[PDB]
């Protein structure tokens, strides 16, 4: 039997299924260590490895890259789990290696594949502390060619009163996203500043992992692939949004939790970002 | 304890001797500073981000 992640339920993704909506047709790129594409419960599109030691996107020697890939878009069938978006075209653009790192050069010639490959969104469940130039005109131009980029907020947890996001979601074109647990609780390592826009379930979220297993992972990185395969659903109700349209419909639409410093615009509910006219809950 | 600024400018050896004192049960990984990482949150994890002379240059912590 499948099951469907509480997380899942909570953006209100089934209501969008229940609809007949789940992502086809959308392209989406996970930009990070690869993906698992013999896992029985994903479909893998396509891809490609910028990491110069491991050629080979579709091999996942970390297990990260795989549990993001099933948050947006594990299989709708009788076995595993439930991506929010289980239709979407999913591509593996490996661009960290077996130890979770990756240069920026890296991340940038992912990104760059992406813009040139027609990919609708960018997740990247990954960050840094500093940012370059060039990382920011990578984002920056996918946005201008009109691909949704989602990141992790950060897992830098709270600083006094500085902001904690990292790169590339601290970056405006970026939408950065923070981790709530299930009673919508912001988890305690959860970045936090003025450029935390949107949150999502990011405690103990069952995903896919590499091998034909499962398992339950915390982080702002699980997080991010719930908005990611939400931009994916909204996309296959309305093929003609535009990525700024899918941005503020998200926005527009989360149901507010507490302070913006902490908590951005709140909990995104897919439900409601996907109808024709947006408020929040 | 869960951060180590006190570590900042040490080398790695040092990092690592003075987290294993206070965590025991860490997986310590090495990483290079100015590097692109996952954003997972492992409670058993410490990164220690190296500078390229292997001295630490980033504030350990948790994760
Ligand atoms: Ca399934
Ligand atoms: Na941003």
């Amino acid at each position: 039997a499948q099951s469907v992640p509480y997380g899942v339920s909570q953006i209100k993704a089934p209501a969008l299924h229940s609809q007949g909506y789940t992502g086809s047709n959308v392209k989406v790129a996970v930009i990070d260590s690869g993906i698992d594409s013999s896992h029985p419960d994903l479909k893998v599109a396509g891809g490609a490895s910028m990491v110069p030691s491991e050629t080979n996107p579709f091999q996942d020697n970390n297990s990260h890259g795989t549990h993001v890939a099933g948050t947006v878009a594990a299989l709708n069938n009788s076995i595993g789990v439930l991506g929010v978006a289980p239709s979407a075209s999913l591509y593996a653009v490996k661009v960290l290696g077996a130890d979770g790192s990756g240069q920026y050069s890296w991340i940038i010639n992912g990104i760059e594949w992406a813009i040139a490959n027609n990919m609708d969104v960018i997740n990247m469940s990954l960050g840094g502390p500093s940012g370059s130039a060039a990382l920011k005109a990578a984002v920056d131009k996918a946005v201008a060619s009109g691909v949704v980029v989602v990141a992790a907020a950060g897992n830098e947890g709270t600083s006094g009163s500085s902001s904690t996001v990292g790169y590339p979601g601290k970056y405006p074109s970026v939408i950065a996203v923070g981790a709530v647990d299930s009673s919508n609780q912001r988890a305690s390592f959860s970045s936090v500043g003025p450029e935390l826009d949107v949150m999502a379930p990011g405690v103990s979220i069952q995903s896919t992992l590499p091998g034909n297993k499962y398992g339950a992972y915390n982080g702002t990185s699980m997080a991010s692939p719930h908005v990611a395969g939400a931009a994916a659903l909204i996309l296959s109700k309305h093929p003609n949004w535009t990525n700024t349209q899918v941005r503020s419909s998200l926005e527009n639409t989360t149901t507010k939790l507490g302070d913006s410093f902490y908590y951005g615009k709140g909990l995104i509910n897919v439900q409601a970002a996907a109808q024709h006219h947006h408020h929040h809950h | 304890k869960t951060e180590w600024p006190e570590l900042v400018g040490k080398s790695v050896e040092e990092a690592k001797k003075v987290i294993l004192q206070d965590k025991p049960a860490a997986q310590i990984i090495v990483l290079p500073v100015g590097t692109i990482v996952t954003m997972e949150y492992r409670i058993d994890a410490v990164r220690l981000f190296v500078d390229r002379l292997d001295n630490i240059a980033q504030v350990p912590r948790v994760g």
